[PDB]
C-alpha cells in the first residue's frame, strides 16, 4: 500500500466517523468529537470523489444540524478543517461554522 | 477611544470583573485584576505589537532583563489568585508575573519581563492557564500511563513501581537500593517530573533507610506489605531523619490495630493519609476520620470522586473481583460491604468542600484513572455547588472561592506534602514553569498545551502533514521538550538529600535536573492552602455515618456529570 | 476430550498444611466495635489489643489456616480458632513490637503486653 | 488440615503430580517436585503472607542474603527439570532456585531468598515461568521485529544485517568494521538481547578477522557470498582462534562442491548449521545429513516447522517470488523442486522428535517469522505425539520428557551454541534473569510479561487510563525496563573475548551490559541438551527419501495445528 | 477531535468488534479475541447509550452464547473489562464468565 | 484480547479495505492503496474461512478487474502478499498481477 504517516493518522478520521454515525443511527445525539469526525471524513470523502473546495465549504455546513447534536456542541465547533489529495493534489477545506 | 467588553474579552483574553464558564460545568471564576495597561497589550503576529522597536526591543541582549518566552494576556488560575497577566518565563523558571513588552515605548512593563531578540511567544489570550497537575500517588505499572497524566495535564508524577510486577500494581513502591536505581534509569526516558517512594516497612532502621540513600524521595507504607505500628514507626522516624515524606494505606482489615492504634504509632508526626476516604484502602470503617487531625496531610484518589449513581456497583465489583473474593463467601462479602460504604464516600464530597480533605491524586492503574486527576476535581466542584449552593465566602456571583479551594487540591497542596513546593506547584515567581494551557471550553478535559520547564511537551495538535497546525485529526501528541536530550532539561527527578549528597545522580549518571525534597517534617493540615480545616470527623461504627460539628454529613449520588458525554469519544 | 486451554489434570490426594506441628484451640473475642481480619502468618499474641484471648497461647503460633488466607472477626464476635506453631529460628520482629527476639521469652511478651492493653494477659 | 488438590491447584498453582495443558495442545507437563513447605508458601497482597515481622523479613539490608524480586509458586519448565520452586533474583540475576520467605517464622527458606525491605514481588502462582528464547538465526531488518520476538517470549537475537539492504535481507551478516560498529550503537537502543555475526566470507584471514576485532560475537558463512571451500575454511580457522561460532548456509547449487565437500572443508570444526532441512537454504537435496555428524550443531528455521498442507503450495511460491524465478523457466522449476522437499521436511519433524536436530531458530524477515519459534516448536511436539504417540521413555502418562527435549531446542540449546550459556538459555542459579511468565491457556503463543535483567521489559496489559491495569485493549506493550538507561542495564551486547579486551565498548559508548562470547569451539552434538543423537542420515538422491537405521522416516502433513485459529485476530 | 490516548486506543476495539461481527455473520464460531472485542465494544457503547454498570453486567453474559464460538473459548474468559464515559463519568464495567 | 503487533498492524488493513469497498460502492475507479487494501484483506478474510494458499492464489485474480480500477493501477500491481493464520498456522500467500 506503501502508507505515509498522514494516510495511517487519516484512517482514524475515517474509522471515529463510522462509530459517530452508528451511534446517530440508533438515535443518539451526537458529542462534540463524534461530530467533528463525522464532517471532517465528510470533506475527506467528497476530495476523493473530485469535488472541489468550494463545493466542500459549502456542503459541509448541512452534515450535521444541531438536533443532531448534544448541547453546546453547535458553539464549540468554530471550524473544521481538514487535508485530502483532490484531483489537483492536496488542499485544505476549512468549513466554518458547521453546524447552526 | 474605547472598546466594548465583549470585542476586549474576544481580542485579549478577559480582563477584571469578566467571568468564565469552566468547561460545560455551572462553576464562573472572574478575573480579580489585570497586569496589563489598556493600550500596550501585548500580541503577536503579522501588524502585531512584538516587533522590533515596538513592544520588542532590540537593544538589550538576553541576560539584560530580556525573556526567553512571554505567554502573553494569561487568565491565571492558582491558589494565589484568578487574575490577567504575562508571565515571564527565563532558563526554564517563571521570572515575572506582570505586563511583558517594551520599556523603551511602553508603559507599565515589569522591569525584568522585556521581550528581546531572545524571546520567544505564546498567545495565551483566551486561555487559562494553571500550575501543572502534582500527583503524588501513582503507581508506575504502564509507561503508556504518561502521555494519558500528561493530556489533562498532570506534569509531576510521586509514587512508586517497577511496572506490572504485583508488588507494584498493589502499592505505590519501588523496593530497595538496586529497584530504585533501575527506576530512577528508566526515568530518564520519561517526560514528566518524578520522585519515587521506596518500601516502607521494616522493623530495623537500615532496610529502609538504604532506600532514601540510594534516591528514594520518599517511602510509602501499604497494609500488602504489613501497616503495622512498627513499619509505621520505623518509616516515621527515617522521614524525621532524611527529611521526606511518608504516604500511608493503613490496615484496612485492623488486624495489628484499629484507626486509634495507626494514630499512636505516628505519635503526632507528620503524616500523608492516601484515599483517606476509605474506598481505595484504610481502618474498615473509620479511616477518613484521619483528615480531622492537624499532622496529617488527607488527600483522596480519583475514583470516589463524585459521588454517582454507579460509583458504588463499580467499587463493590471492581474489590470483589481484584482482590479474587467470591460472592458465595460470607467474610469476603463483608469484608467488601465493611470497605465500599456510601455514607463516606457522599461525606468526602462534603470534606472536600469544607476544606478538610485538602488533596487529589490518582492512584493510576491500581485504584485510579492516571488522566482524571484534574477532572474530578471540578465534576466535585460542580456537583457541591449544584447540591450545597454558592460558599458562603463567595462575592459578585462568581465561584472564585471554591475555584481556589479545589485548584489547591491537585497544585500546591500535593507539592507542599511532598516537599517540592519550593520548585513545583503553582503559577509564583521563581518555581519551575510547569503551565497548563486550557481552552475555558475544554478546561479540566483535556490540555491545549503542556510546558514543560519552558518547553512545550504535550500537545493536542493536528496532521503533521498540513500546510498548517489545525487540520484533522487533532489528538495529544508528545512535542519537541521530549525528543533527544531536551528531555531532560525540561523534567525534574525529586530526590532526598543524602541520595543528592552521596552523588546519586553522578552515580547513575543522570541527565536529568535534580529537584531537592525538603521542608517535609514541620509542615500540617494548617500549611494545606485554602484546606487548611481540622475538626473530630465521627464515623458511626454501626451506620458508617460521618459526623463533623455535630451535623451528619450526606449528599446524594447525582446521574450525569459535566466534563463527560460531551466530550469523549469513549 | 473437549479441550480446555491450559487446564489442570490435578493428581488424587490432599495437602496437609503445617503437618508435624503442634496444633492448639483457642476461643477469641473481638471486644470491639469494628471488624478485625487476622492472616494467616501474624503472630499470634500481637494482633490487636481489642481481641480478647488468653495472650500466652498466641505467643510462637499463627493460625493454622492455608498460607495467605485470614479469619474475621466482625464486632462483638467470639469463636475458636485452632493455632500452629511457628517454624524456622522462631523468633519475631516488629508487627506491634512485643518480641522483638526469641518467641521463648514468654514472660517478657507478656509484660509488653499487658503494659500496652493488650487484652488477656493472665 | 487439609486443602484438596483442586483448590490447592487454584490459590498456589499445581504441586507434584499435577498435570497441566499446554495451551490448546495434546501435550501434558507435571510437576516433578516442589521446593515449598505446605502450609508456609509465599503470597503477596492484603492479608497474605508476604508481609513485615510475617513471610517479609523486617531485620536484613539488601546485601544481607535479601532478594531484589521474588517469582513466587513457579512451574518451571527447563531442560533442567518440569517442577515448582520460588525464584529469586538479585543483581539482575537469578541467585536462588527454592523457597523464599523469612527465616524468623518460616520452615525451609532458601538462606539467600530473603522477602526483606528491598524485595519486589512477581505472583507466578498458575504460570508457566520459562528462560528467554533464544534466537540465533535473526536477519536484522526491521527494528519492528523486536517486539514481534518479545510477545512471543524471545529475549536474545543473535544474527546479522543493516536494515533492508539487499545483503541483510538474503544474509544474517553485519559486513566489516563500520556496519558492526554502527549496528552495535543501533542496538543501545534495541530493547532485547544481540549478538551480531560478521560476513564469513574471504580467502584472507585478515578482512575476516578484522569483523571479530570490531565487536562480532561470530560469523555467517551464505551461498549469496559465496559459501566455497576457501570462505568455510578462513572462517573456521577464525573461529577456532577468536573462540565464536560460525553459522553456514552451504552452496544450495553445489556449484564448487557436494555435502561431503563442505563437510571435508570443515574438516572436523564445530559449526552451526541453520535451517539444516534444506527448504531455507543448503546442498540439494542432502544437506539435512550434516545433522548426524558429531561437530554439527544444527537448527531449523521455523516456516517448515511443523509439515502442514499448507507448507509446499507456499514454500514452492515463496521461493519461486523471492529469487524472481520464472514458472516457464523450467532450470527454476527444476531448481524450486530440488530445494522444497516434502520427503525431507516430512522427516524434519521426525528429526526434531528423535533429538537429532538440536536448535530451533525463525530465520526472521529473510524465510521465518521472528514471532513463530516458541509457537512452532510446541505445534511439532504436538503433532509428533498425535503422530508417532508419547515417547518411550515417558511415564506417569505425562509429555514430560517431549517438553524437556523440545524447550532445550529454543532455550539451552542456542546458547550453548553460540557461546553465551553461561549467561543466558536457563533457569539456573548464576544466570542472568530473562524470564517469561505464561498463562497456560496461551503457552507458547502469547508470553504474559517477559522479564530482562530482573526487570519486566514487556507484558500483555490493558487501557493505561483506566483504574486497573486488565481493561481493554489488552495488548503487546514495552515496559519500564526498556524506557531510559534501563535499557542498558536491562539487555546484554554479546561480543567476541578480542574486541571487549580492545576495548570497544569504551570506544563505541556502549552502555549495555557487555557480555563474553566463549567456550564455542569444543562443543559438539554431544552438547546438545536432550538433542545429542548423532547417526548416518540418509538422503536419497532419487527420490529424497530420508533413512535412520535402516528406516524411511516419513509422516503425514496437518490441515489443521492448535496455537492458530483460537488465538490470533489475523 | 482532541483524542486522547485512550480515545485513540479504544477506536481498536471496536474495529477489531466490526471484523468479528463480519466473520460471524459469514457464519464462522468465532476465536478468542474475535469474542473478546465483540463484548468488549458492547460494554463502551452500552455505556455511550446510557445504560448503567449494573445493565451491562447482566447484558453482557448474552452478547455470546458457547455455540457462538470455537471450543474452550467460554473456558479462556473469565472475565472482560472496560472502561467506558457513562451519563456520570468514566466507570469500569466487568463482566463475568460472559460465555456460559 | 492479548494483541501482537502484527494483529495490530492488521487490522489497518481491514479498516482500508472498509474504506476503499465503500468508495467502490459509489462508483470510484479505485488506484493503487485502495485495490492493495481490498484485495489483502480478501486474503486475510479467506485465510479465517479456512480456505487454503491455493484457493486464495487462484481467488486473488479475480477480486478486481481492471474496470474496477484507474488507470495504470493494473499494471502497478505485480502481486500482492499476506501473511495469515490459515487452520494449519501462519502462511504466505502471493497473488501475482491480481488484475489483468
Ligand atoms: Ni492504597
Ligand atoms: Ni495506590
Ligand atoms: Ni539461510
Ligand atoms: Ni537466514
Ligand atoms: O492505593
Ligand atoms: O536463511
Amino acid at each position: 500500500m506503501h502508507l505515509n504517516p498522514a494516510e495511517k493518522e487519516k484512517l482514524q478520521i475515517f474509522l471515529a466517523s463510522e462509530l459517530a454515525l452508528k451511534r446517530k443511527a440508533r438515535g443518539l445525539k451526537l458529542n462534540y468529537p463524534e461530530a467533528v469526525a463525522i464532517i471532517t471524513s465528510f470533506i475527506m470523502e467528497g476530495a476523493r470523489d473530485g469535488k472541489t473546495v468550494a463545493m466542500l465549504m459549502e456542503e459541509g455546513k448541512h452534515v450535521l444540524t444541531r438536533d443532531d447534536v448534544m448541547e453546546g456542541v453547535p458553539e464549540m465547533i468554530d471550524d473544521i478543517q481538514a487535508e485530502a489529495t483532490f484531483p489537483d493534489g492536496t488542499k485544505l477545506v476549512t468549513v466554518h461554522n458547521p453546524i447552526s | 477611544m474605547k472598546i466594548n467588553r465583549q470585542q476586549y474579552a474576544e481580542s485579549y483574553g478577559p480582563t477584571v470583573g469578566d467571568q468564565v464558564r469552566l468547561a460545560d460545568t455551572d462553576l464562573w471564576i472572574e478575573v480579580e485584576k489585570d497586569y496589563t495597561t489598556y493600550g500596550d497589550e501585548a500580541n503577536f503576529g503579522g501588524g502585531k505589537v512584538l516587533r522590533e522597536g515596538m513592544g520588542e526591543n532590540g537593544t538589550y541582549t538576553r541576560t539584560e532583563n530580556v525573556l526567553d518566552l512571554l505567554l502573553t494576556n494569561a487568565l491565571i488560575l492558582d491558589y494565589t489568585g484568578i487574575y490577567k497577566a504575562d508571565i515571564g518565563v527565563k532558563d526554564g523558571y517563571i521570572v515575572g508575573i506582570g505586563k511583558g513588552g517594551n520599556p523603551d515605548i511602553m508603559d507599565g512593563v515589569t522591569p525584568n519581563m522585556i521581550v528581546g531578540t531572545a524571546t520567544e511567544v505564546i498567545a495565551a489570550e483566551g486561555k487559562i492557564v494553571t500550575a501543572g497537575g502534582i500527583d503524588t500517588h501513582v503507581h508506575f505499572i504502564n509507561p503508556d500511563q504518561v502521555d494519558v497524566a500528561l493530556a489533562n495535564g498532570i506534569t509531576t508524577l510521586f509514587g512508586g513501581g517497577t511496572g506490572p510486577a504485583e508488588g507494584s500494581k498493589a502499592t505505590t513502591v519501588t523496593p530497595g537500593p538496586w529497584n530504585i536505581e533501575k527506576m530512577l534509569k528508566s526515568t530518564e526516558g520519561l517526560p514528566i517530573n518524578v520522585g519515587i517512594l521506596g518500601k516502607g516497612h521494616g522493623s530495623s532502621i537500615a532496610p529502609i533507610m538504604e532506600q532514601i540513600d540510594a534516591g528514594a524521595a520518599g517511602l510509602k507504607i501499604h497494609e500488602d506489605w504489613g501497616a503495622t505500628p512498627a513499619s509505621i514507626d520505623r518509616s516515621l522516624t527515617v522521614a524525621d531523619e532524611a527529611d521526606v515524606q511518608v504516604a500511608i494505606h493503613s490496615d484496612t482489615l485492623n488486624e495489628a490495630g484499629f484507626l486509634e492504634d495507626t494514630l499512636r504509632a505516628i505519635n503526632g508526626r507528620v503524616i500523608h493519609s492516601f484515599h483517606v476516604e476509605g474506598a481505595g484502602g484504610g481502618h474498615a470503617p473509620d479511616i477518613m476520620a484521619m483528615a480531622g487531625h492537624p499532622n496529617v496531610l488527607p488527600s483522596s484518589t480519583n475514583p470516589t470522586r463524585p459521588f454517582t449513581v454507579n460509583t458504588i456497583d463499580e467499587h463493590l465489583d471492581m474489590l470483589m473481583v481484584c482482590h479474587h473474593l467470591k460472592q458465595n463467601i460470607p467474610e469476603d462479602v463483608a469484608f467488601a460491604d465493611s470497605r465500599i460504604r456510601p455514607e463516606t464516600i457522599a461525606a468526602e464530597d462534603i470534606l472536600h468542600d469544607l476544606g478538610i480533605i485538602s488533596m487529589m491524586s490518582t492512584d493510576a492503574l491500581a485504584m485510579g484513572r492516571a488522566g482524571e486527576m484534574v477532572l474530578r476535581t471540578w465534576q466535585t466542584a460542580d456537583k457541591m455547588k449544584k447540591q450545597r449552593g454558592p460558599l458562603a465566602e463567595e462575592k459578585n456571583g462568581s465561584d472564585n472561592f471554591r475555584a481556589k479551594r479545589y485548584v489547591s487540591k491537585y497544585t500546591i497542596n500535593p507539592a507542599i506534602a511532598q516537599g517540592i513546593a519550593h520548585e513545583v506547584g503553582s503559577i509564583e515567581e521563581g518555581k519551575f514553569a510547569d503551565l497548563v494551557l486550557w481552552e475555558p471550553k475544554f478546561f479540566g478535559v483535556k490540555a491545549d498545551r503542556v510546558i514543560k520547564g519552558g518547553i512545550i511537551a504535550y500537545a493536542q495538535i493536528g496532521d503533521p502533514s498540513a500546510s498548517i497546525p489545525t487540520p484533522q485529526p487533532v489528538m495529544g501528541r508528545r512535542m519537541y521538550g521530549t525528543v533527544g536530550d531536551l528531555i531532560h532539561d525540561t523534567n525534574i527527578t525529586f530526590m532526598s538529600k543524602s541520595s543528592i549528597q552521596q552523588g546519586v545522580p553522578a552515580k547513575l549518571g543522570l541527565k536529568r535536573r535534580i529537584g531537592t525534597v525538603k521542608n517535609c517534617r514541620n509542615i500540617g493540615k494548617k500549611d494545606m492552602k485554602w484546606n487548611d480545616v481540622t475538626t473530630d470527623i465521627d464515623i458511626n461504627p454501626e451506620t458508617y455515618e460521618v459526623k463533623v460539628d455535630g451535623e451528619v454529613l450526606t449528599c446524594e449520588p447525582v446521574k450525569e456529570l459535566p466534563m463527560a458525554q460531551r466530550y469523549f469519544l469513549f | 476430550n473437549y479441550i480446555v486451554p491450559g487446564e489442570y489434570r490435578v493428581a488424587e490426594g490432599e495437602i496437609e498444611i503445617n503437618a508435624g506441628r503442634e496444633k492448639t484451640t483457642i476461643r477469641v473475642s473481638n471486644t470491639g466495635d469494628r471488624p478485625i481480619q487476622v492472616g494467616s502468618h501474624i503472630h499470634f499474641v500481637e494482633v490487636n489489643k481489642e481481641l480478647l484471648f488468653d495472650r500466652a497461647e498466641g505467643i510462637g503460633r499463627r493460625l493454622n489456616i492455608p498460607s495467605g488466607t485470614a479469619a474475621r472477626f466482625e464486632p462483638g464476635e467470639e469463636m475458636e480458632v485452632e493455632l500452629t506453631e511457628l517454624g524456622g529460628n522462631r523468633e519475631v520482629f516488629g508487627i506491634s513490637d512485643l518480641t522483638n527476639g526469641s518467641v521463648d521469652n514468654k514472660e517478657l511478651i507478656l509484660q509488653r503486653a499487658k503494659e500496652l492493653g493488650y487484652k488477656g494477659v493472665e
